[PDB]
């Protein structure tokens, strides 16, 4: 327990939707919105982010 | 065989309803 | 919506239950509790 | 012989196992 | 042994008692 | 009896809760401002909900182990 | 469950009815 | 006893429970669980 | 109009004799609450045993405790 | 004072008005 | 003119979506959402 | 006159038409104990005590039989599985004859009190009105209800005068009626110990002994008599009634979750088994363990006892039946056969695919495949549409070790996903399905019909219990207030 | 009290309460026969 | 007591103490109902305010995360933690507040306060109906909520896996409760929920019927064209036309009251035996003894393509909401059902 | 004719001794 102010009339952190990540020798803009995943779509991915209701909107690299 | 038995469940609750509401006890004034 | 059947329920059960909380004694415990109202009697069957 | 494969062999089949309910600080 | 399953529960069961003295201390303070 | 009546419009009522209505008011303002529910309340803060470790929602998946769990699991 | 059901149906139906109808033409016959 | 008007009292106190839930209807579309 | 004289009614007579008399004020209240409140705190120890709310170095609480 | 009425009124009121000024700052609070 | 939609209300100061209820109803909803009338649709946005 | 539901309070006031009630009860009690063993002996098949076993087939009173020594038979069978050599008076057939016997010997009681109710034997001297001496009689019947428990707990479980109780392994292999010692320590109260049993009701038997002579000689004080109305016996009924739905929560909830006097092979599985993967830890622990000394997973497997196998199936739940699937599990899914052995799943490239067994809550689970790091690799996909996770394109391939089918290997689509399908329920099996015309659908255990009727029982007896209390503390009331 | 017993007592069931035992019943089977059957 | 001496005691002294008007009656109940209901409620109130879900179960449901009324809640405890009490001293949480807040022992703490809140509650409608010499009806109609409480709350959490399934208290927790009953259990098809339906909108129906009857009946007692100037307290007098109102109802629906005695009996049992049949098949369901299928329609439905139903819809839309809500409902059992194996129609 | 001639017994049972005490229930109640 750590004991910190909050936030309160001091402007937003992130508002433009968008993260960026680092990952093996990439580098992107991934949705700020969208979850990770565990499944392994491909034998060869990365990295994958879906978002968070539907698995239809997903991002993932192949190496 | 079950709408034999269906169709005289409810042709025999609304027996019992028109005899409810037919032939009541007359409620008396006094 | 809800609120209101769930409230209709509740105050229900509610008067119904001050209702025959609060009846008058007119009969003994052979005859049933609603031997005690006599349809179209004047006086009131509870103590409100 | 080993806990681990007992483990490993048992989260993919059912996961509420009692195993998989105790001692696991460390995974 | 006095597992301290065994000791957290007999601390509990003193403030129990110790709640219940408190509220006779309420009863008895109007 | 005071039967609310002369009680809530009495200015000897009203002069000492001038204080005590809004004190209680910037007291809980501060409760939450100075991230005091935060602490003891075990709500993490808006920045602090997924650490390097883990990206998605944390599971106890133990019983007896669950406090010391919860605590490597938390924002510390 | 085709004919179990229909002699349970059927027992539910009587059984009682025969219980509450003795209650009323006993009530009944006493004026 | 009386000094200050009832229905005066009750007239400020429903202006501070009005303005108390204008704020927090105002608060739902910023900050936090504002959908943005 | 007394009732039925019976020998085995007779022979259990003073056991239904006495009815309806009592001691004076509280009597052993007490001792029943401290009756209460042991068994309270005995059936919530099983209580918690059961739940596993409350660990013994003996007991298993599962089933292998039937080996 | 001190009346039965007076606790009760004021364990339903004190927490209220604190967890009032509560929920009022939080509803300030940005992300 | 519907209920209220309160899904991807809360969101972490990096943009984060948190599941919330009323998530778990909207989760709920598609699932009685595509199995309703399963064969009358033949276009995305269901706005017959 | 009097209100339907009313009528039997014309023995409040009676003891002898009380005790004729009582007798009359008891009567119908036990004659129906007696026809209820009768009708399961009757429709009962021991011929398959692992694949078909008692609680298979809808058993409800015969695992009560069971549980205290009641294991052979007049029929030329023991349920356990040997031949009855020399069964006794004491069978199922014994005990059913006898409550019987038990019940006509009842109902001529209970005539007896109905016309022989002015026993002066209800009337206190003092007075000549009737009466009851509650406390003394509650003391009475504490002391005998404690001479009753210790007999129980130090002769019958114990084995010195009785038979025991019966006793099996943690993973319900073998089980038998033995005696069981009971256990005086911190393990007496281990709800899974059978020493528990014992030790409990000599400990309780005894300090009902003590409570039974401190009621039978101090009387109640003025102001508890008046406060409990103890001189009224719907006060009785009440307390009575409390302790029946209390000790009803405490029977449904130790045949829910599984106790020593719940055992499995009597009851069936409980949910938590299936839940939390015992059985399957035995199995493949039992795998594992001489696998890790040679004889690999080809064989072994048959090493692995049948009855772990059909613990380890969804269809052995006690929550994944029905309110109205009436009747036996065998009705539901057929007469287990045989195990047809445990089927391994494996990919194209080399890795070993494991079916996702089915949560208790779902009726219909989808069928996938998932490796050992917990990556989904293959499902039986709804869709098929822009997929690749389909049988056909992951390339699995389903083999058996140690049931009926040992060695084989399928490589079919369509039988693949059949014994995924099965391999979802857990461990496959075949079932005769047109011996009981099985419908198909899943059956609810003994044990879990037996919590679900003690349950609504128990709820319907707290309401009970409110009621007659407040009839007891508002008597005076009862017909309407006292208008002034 | 003396040989004949002397807590007699009537029963009553009033046409009203036979129309409410007779709908109950009825009823029940409307409701449960779908279930029974199955 | 009773032409005795009975010297006083500190008993007598604290239920004299007890026992007397006031702002609000305390009695001997109260030295449980106002302590329980009290944190009961407080803790709602503050697991609503500032407690997290994050832990428990992955979701946001507090007022300091940014949750409104409708969505936020006291979350149940972890599947993991199954059924156990969660006592801050108990094992899970060592004694430790701040950790046992996010670890979910408040929903513990809610329920069981709740319960004895409850129950001081009943024992004060009996205490109070005693004290002013009325009949217990009050006591006997809440014997229902509470029938209600202990079968949802408690019966069915401890039925199931652990205390996970039980209702979270708080709206949007209670919807997704209802909508799990509804796609896990098929609870609108159980008999006994329909009873329980039937009972309360039937109550509803009475109350608002008595409601209008009553005051559409009235007797004159006027010169004034407000009614409600027209009730005395203390009279012997019936203040709206029971005969009127028969007639009326008579003459309209073909059977009406004549007993006032009845009528109000009758407004008593009908929400009470409408909750109770509600709560017997919760305690049904508590051991997933289900009304889900009708085996005969179902086998037709397998062996007709051209048999389609109502009820053959309900159990499409059961198994979409089992499988649409599984993954994010239930973290404890791991599924990541790939978008591939998910239940769907044609387009949408 | 296994549950039919069941179903047939259990009716013949049922309907004369229910009208057989429709019938006695209704004269003793009238002395
Ligand atoms: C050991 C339990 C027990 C006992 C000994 C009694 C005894 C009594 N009760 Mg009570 N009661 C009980 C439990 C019990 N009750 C429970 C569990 C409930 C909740 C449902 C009630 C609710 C209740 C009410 C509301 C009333 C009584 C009343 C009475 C008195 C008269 C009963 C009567 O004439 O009805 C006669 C019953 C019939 C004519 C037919 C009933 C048929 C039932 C409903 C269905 C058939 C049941 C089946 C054949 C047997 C299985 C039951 C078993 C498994 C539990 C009597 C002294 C009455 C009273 O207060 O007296 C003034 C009354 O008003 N009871
Ligand atoms: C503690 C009470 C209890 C329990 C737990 C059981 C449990 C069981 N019994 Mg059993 N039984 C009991 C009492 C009990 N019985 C009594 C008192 C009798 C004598 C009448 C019987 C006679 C009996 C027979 C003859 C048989 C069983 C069988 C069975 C097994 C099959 C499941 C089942 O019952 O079907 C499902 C249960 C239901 C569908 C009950 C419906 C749920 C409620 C009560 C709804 C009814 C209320 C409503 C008003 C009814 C209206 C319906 C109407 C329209 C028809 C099961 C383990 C069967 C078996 O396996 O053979 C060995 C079997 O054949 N029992
Ligand atoms: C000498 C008489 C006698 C004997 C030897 C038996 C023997 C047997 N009966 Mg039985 N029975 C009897 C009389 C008897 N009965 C009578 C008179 C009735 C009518 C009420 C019944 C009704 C009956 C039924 C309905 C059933 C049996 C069954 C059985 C068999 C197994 C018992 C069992 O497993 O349940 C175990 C017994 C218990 C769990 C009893 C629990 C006792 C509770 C805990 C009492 C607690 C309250 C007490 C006041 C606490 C005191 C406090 C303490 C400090 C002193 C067994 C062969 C069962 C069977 O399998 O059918 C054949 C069955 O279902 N009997
Ligand atoms: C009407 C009063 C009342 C009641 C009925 C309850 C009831 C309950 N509380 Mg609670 N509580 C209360 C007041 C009350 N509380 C008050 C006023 C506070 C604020 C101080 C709290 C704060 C509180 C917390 C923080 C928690 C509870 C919890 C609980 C639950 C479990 C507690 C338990 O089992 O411990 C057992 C208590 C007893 C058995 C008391 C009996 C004591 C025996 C008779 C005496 C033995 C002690 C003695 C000293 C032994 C040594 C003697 C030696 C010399 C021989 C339980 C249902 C827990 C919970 O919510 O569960 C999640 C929990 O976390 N309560
Ligand atoms: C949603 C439905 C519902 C609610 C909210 C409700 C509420 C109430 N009914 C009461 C009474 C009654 N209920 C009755 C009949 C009924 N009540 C019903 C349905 C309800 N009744 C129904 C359907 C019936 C018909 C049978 C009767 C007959 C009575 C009364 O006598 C009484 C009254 O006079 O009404 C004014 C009061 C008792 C509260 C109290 O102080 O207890 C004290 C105990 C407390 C406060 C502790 C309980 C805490 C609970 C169990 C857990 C905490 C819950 C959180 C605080 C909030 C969670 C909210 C989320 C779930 C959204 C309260 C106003
Ligand atoms: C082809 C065919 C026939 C098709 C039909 C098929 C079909 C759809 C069948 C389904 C029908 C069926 C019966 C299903 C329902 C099953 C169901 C859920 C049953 C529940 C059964 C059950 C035991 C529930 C327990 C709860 C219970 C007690 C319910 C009772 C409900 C009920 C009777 C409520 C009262 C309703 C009602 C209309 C009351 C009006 C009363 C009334 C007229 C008061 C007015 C009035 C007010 C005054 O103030 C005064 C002063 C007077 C004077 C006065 O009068
Ligand atoms: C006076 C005594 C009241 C007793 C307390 C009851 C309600 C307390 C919680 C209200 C609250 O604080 O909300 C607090 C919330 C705060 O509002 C939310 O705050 C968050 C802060 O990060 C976010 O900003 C959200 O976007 C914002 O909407 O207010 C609302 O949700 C708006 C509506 C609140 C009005 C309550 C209506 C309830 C009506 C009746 C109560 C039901 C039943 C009563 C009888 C039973
Ligand atoms: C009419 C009143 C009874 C209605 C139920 C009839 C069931 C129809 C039926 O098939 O029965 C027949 C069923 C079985 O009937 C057949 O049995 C065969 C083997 O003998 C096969 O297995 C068949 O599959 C099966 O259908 O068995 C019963 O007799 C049901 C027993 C009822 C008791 C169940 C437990 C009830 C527990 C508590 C009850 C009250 C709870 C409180 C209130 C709620
Ligand atoms: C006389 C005599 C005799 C004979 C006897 C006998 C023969 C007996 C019997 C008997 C019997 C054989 C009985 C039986 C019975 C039964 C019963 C008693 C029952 C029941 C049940 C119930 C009660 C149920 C209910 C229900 C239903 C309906 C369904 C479900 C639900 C319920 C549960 C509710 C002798 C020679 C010995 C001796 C001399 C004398
Ligand atoms: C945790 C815990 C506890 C407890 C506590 C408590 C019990 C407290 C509290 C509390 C409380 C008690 C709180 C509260 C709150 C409240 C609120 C928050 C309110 C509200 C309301 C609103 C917001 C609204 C209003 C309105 C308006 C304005 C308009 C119209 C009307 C209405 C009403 C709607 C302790 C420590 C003991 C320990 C254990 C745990
Ligand atoms: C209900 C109630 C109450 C009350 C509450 C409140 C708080 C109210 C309010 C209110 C208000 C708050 C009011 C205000 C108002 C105002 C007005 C109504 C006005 C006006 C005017 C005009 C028309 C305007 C015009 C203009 C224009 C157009 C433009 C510019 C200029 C000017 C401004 C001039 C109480 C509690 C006491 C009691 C109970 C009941
Ligand atoms: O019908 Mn029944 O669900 Ca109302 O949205 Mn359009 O339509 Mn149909 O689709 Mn979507
Ligand atoms: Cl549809
Ligand atoms: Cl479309
Ligand atoms: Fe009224
Ligand atoms: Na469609």
């Amino acid at each position: 327990a750590y004991g910190e102010g909050a936030n309160v009339f001091g402007r937003v952190t992130n508002k433009s939707g968008f993260v960026p990540y680092a990952g093996d020798s990439f580098a992107l803009l991934l949705p700020s919105k969208w979850n990770p995943s565990d499944e392994k779509e491909v034998d060869s991915i990365v990295l994958r982010y879906a978002d968070n209701f539907d698995a239809v909107n997903n991002v993932y690299v192949i190496a | 065989m079950e709408a034999l038995v269906y169709t005289f469940l409810l042709i025999g609750t609304l027996g019992i309803i028109f005899f409810s509401i037919f032939f009541r006890e007359p409620p008396r004034i006094a | 919506g809800v609120a209101g059947v769930f409230g209709g329920s509740l105050f229900s059960a509610m008067h119904g239950s001050l209702v025959t909380s609060s009846l008058i004694r007119e009969t003994t415990e052979n005859e049933s509790a609603n031997a005690g109202y006599k349809f179209g009697q004047e006086e009131e069957t509870y103590n409100i | 012989q080993r806990v681990r494969t007992v483990l490993d062999m048992d989260d993919p089949a059912k996961e509420e196992t009692v195993k998989e309910l105790r001692k696991d600080i460390n995974n | 042994s006095v597992t301290p399953s065994l000791k957290n529960f007999l601390l509990s069961l003193v403030a129990g008692a110790v709640v219940l003295a408190a509220i006779a201390g309420a009863v008895t303070a109007v | 009896e005071r039967p609310f009546s002369d009680i809530l419009t009495s200015i000897r009522y009203w002069v000492i809760h001038s204080i005590t209505v809004p004190s209680l008011f910037i007291a809980g303002w501060l409760f939450v401002s100075t991230g005091l529910a935060y602490d003891v309340f075990g709500s993490p803060r808006p920045n602090e909900y997924f650490t390097e470790d883990r990206q998605d929602a944390p599971l106890i998946t133990d019983r007896f182990n669950a406090l010391e769990q919860v605590k490597k699991l938390s924002a510390q | 469950v085709n004919i179990l059901g229909l002699t349970a149906t059927a027992l539910f139906i009587i059984i009682p009815t025969s219980f509450l109808l003795i209650l009323y033409v006993k009530t009944a016959a006493s004026e | 006893i009386g000094r200050i008007p009832l229905w005066l009292v009750g007239t400020v106190v429903g202006l501070l429970a009005i303005g108390l839930l204008a704020i927090f209807f105002y608060g739902s579309y910023v900050g936090l669980g504002s959908s943005l | 109009e007394p009732g039925i004289v019976t020998p085995l009614g007779t022979l259990l007579r003073p056991l239904n004799s006495e009815a309806g008399k009592v001691l004076p004020g509280w009597g052993t209240t007490v001792l029943m609450a401290v009756a209460i409140l042991l068994f309270a705190v005995f059936l919530l120890i099983i209580l918690e045993i059961y739940n596993s709310s409350l660990i013994l170095d003996g007991v298993t609480n599962s089933w292998e405790s039937l080996a | 004072i001190f009346t039965v009425r007076w606790l009760a009124i004021h364990a339903i009121a004190v927490p209220t008005i604190f967890f009032l000024g509560a929920i009022t700052a939080m509803q300030f609070i940005q992300r | 003119l519907n209920g209220f939609n309160f899904n991807q209300s809360v969101v972490d100061s990096n943009g984060r979506v948190l599941n919330t209820w009323a998530d778990i109803i909207n989760r709920a909803n598609l699932g009685m959402e595509v199995m309703h009338e399963r064969n009358a649709h033949n276009f995305p946005l269901d706005l017959a | 006159g009097l209100p339907w539901y009313r009528v039997h309070t014309v023995v409040i006031n009676d003891p002898g038409r009380l005790i004729s009630v009582h007798l009359m009860h008891t009567a119908l009690v036990a004659g129906w104990a007696g026809a209820m063993t009768l009708f399961e002996i009757a429709v009962f098949d021991p011929s398959d005590p692992v694949l078909n076993p008692m609680w298979r087939q809808g058993m409800f009173v015969l695992p009560f039989l069971t549980r205290l020594g009641v294991t052979q038979s007049w029929g030329g069978w023991t349920i356990s599985g040997e031949t009855s050599s020399n069964p006794g008076i004491w069978s199922y057939e014994g005990a059913a004859a006898s409550h019987i016997v038990l019940s006509g010997l009842l109902f001529l009681a209970s005539v007896w009190h109905w016309v022989y109710w002015d026993l002066e034997l209800f009337r206190d001297p003092r007075t000549g009105k009737t009466a009851l001496d509650l406390p003394k009689i509650f003391g009475i019947h504490l002391f005998l209800a404690g001479l009753l428990c210790f007999g129980f707990g130090a002769f019958h479980v114990t084995g010195v005068f009785g038979p025991g109780i019966w006793v099996s392994d943690p993973y319900g292999l073998t089980g038998s009626v033995q005696p069981v010692a009971p256990s005086w320590g911190a393990e007496g109260f281990d709800p899974y110990n059978p020493g528990g049993v014992p030790a409990h009701h000599i400990a309780a038997g005894i300090l009902g002994v003590l409570a039974g002579l401190f009621h039978l000689c101090v009387r109640p004080s003025i102001r508890l008599y008046f406060g409990l109305s103890m001189g009224s016996i719907e006060s009785v009924l009440s307390s009575s009634i409390a302790a029946v739905f209390w000790a009803a929560f405490v029977v449904a909830g130790t045949m829910w979750y599984g106790s020593a006097a719940t055992p499995i092979e009597l009851f069936g599985p409980t949910r938590y088994q299936w839940d939390q993967g015992f059985f399957q830890q035995e199995i493949q622990k039992r795998v594992a363990q001489s696998t890790s000394e040679g004889l690999s997973v080809s064989e072994a497997w048959a090493k692995i006892p049948e009855k772990l196998a059909f613990y380890d199936y969804i269809g052995n739940n006690p929550a994944k039946g029905g309110l109205f699937r009436t009747g036996a599990m065998n009705s539901g899914d057929g007469i287990a056969v045989g195990w047809l052995g445990h089927a391994s799943f494996k990919d194209q490239e080399g890795r070993e695919l494991f079916v996702r067994r089915m949560p208790t809550f779902f009726e219909t689970f989808p069928v996938v495949l998932i490796d050992k790091d917990g990556v989904v690799r293959a499902d039986v996909p709804f869709r098929k549409a822009e997929s690749k996770y389909s049988i056909e394109q992951v390339g699995v391939s389903v083999t058996f070790y140690g049931g009926e089918l040992n060695g084989l290997t399928f490589t079919d689509p369509s039988t693949v996903k059949k014994y995924a399908r099965k391999a979802q329920l857990g461990e496959i099996f075949e079932f005769d399905r047109s011996t009981l015309q099985s419908d198909g659908v899943f059956r609810s255990s003994p044990r879990g019909w037996f919590t679900f009727g003690h349950l609504s029982f128990a709820l319907l007896f707290f309401f009970g219990h409110i009621w007659h209390g407040s009839r007891t503390i508002f008597r005076d009331v009862f017909a309407g207030i006292d208008e002034d | 009290m003396a040989r004949p017993n002397p807590n007699k007592q009537v029963v009553e069931l009033n046409r009203s309460s036979l129309y409410w035992g007779l709908l109950l019943i009825f009823v029940l089977a409307v409701l449960f026969s779908s279930y029974i059957f199955n | 007591i009773g032409t005795y001496q009975e010297k006083r005691t500190w008993f007598d002294d604290a239920d004299d103490w007890l026992r007397q008007d006031r702002f609000v009656f305390v009695g001997w109940s109260g030295l449980l109902l106002l302590p329980c209901a009290y944190f009961a409620v407080g803790g709602w109130l503050t697991g609503c305010t500032f407690v997290t879900s994050w832990y428990t179960h992955g979701l946001a449901s507090s007022y300091i995360e940014g949750c409104n009324f409708l969505t936020a809640a006291v979350s149940t405890p972890a599947n993991s933690l199954g059924h156990s009490l969660l006592f801050v001293w108990g094992p899970e949480a060592q004694g430790d507040l701040t950790r046992w807040f996010q670890l979910g022992g408040l929903w513990a703490f809610v329920a069981l306060h709740g319960a004895f809140g409850l129950i001081g509650f009943m024992l004060r409608q009996f205490e109070i109906a005693r004290s002013v010499n009325l009949r217990p009806y009050n006591a006997i109609a809440f014997s229902a909520p509470i029938a209600v409480f202990v079968s949802v709350f408690l019966i069915y959490p401890l039925g199931q896996s652990g205390w996970f399934f039980a209702p979270s208290f708080g709206v949007a927790s209670i919807f997704r409760f209802i909508l799990f009953f509804q796609g896990f259990h098929n609870w609108t098809l159980n008999p006994f929920h329909m009873m329980g339906v039937a009972g309360v909108l039937g109550a509803a129906l009475l109350c608002a019927i008595h409601g209008a009857t009553v005051e559409n009946t009235l007797f004159e007692d006027g010169d004034g064209a407000n009614t409600f100037r027209a009730f005395n307290p203390t009279q012997a007098e019936e203040t709206y036309s029971m005969v009127t109102a028969n007639r009326f109802w008579s003459q309209i629906f073909g059977v009406a009251f004549s007993n006032k005695r009845w009528l109000h009996f009758f407004m008593l049992f009908v929400p009470v035996t409408g909750l109770w049949m509600s709560a017997l098949g919760v305690v049904g369901l508590a051991l997933n003894l289900r009304a889900y299928d009708f085996v005969s329609q179902e086998i037709r439905a397998a062996e007709d393509p051209e048999f389609e139903t109502f009820y053959t819809k309900n159990i499409l839309l059961n198994e979409g909401i089992r499988a649409w809500m599984a993954a994010q409902d239930q973290p404890h059992e791991k599924l990541t059902l790939p978008e591939e194996v998910l239940p769907r129609g044609n387009a949408l």
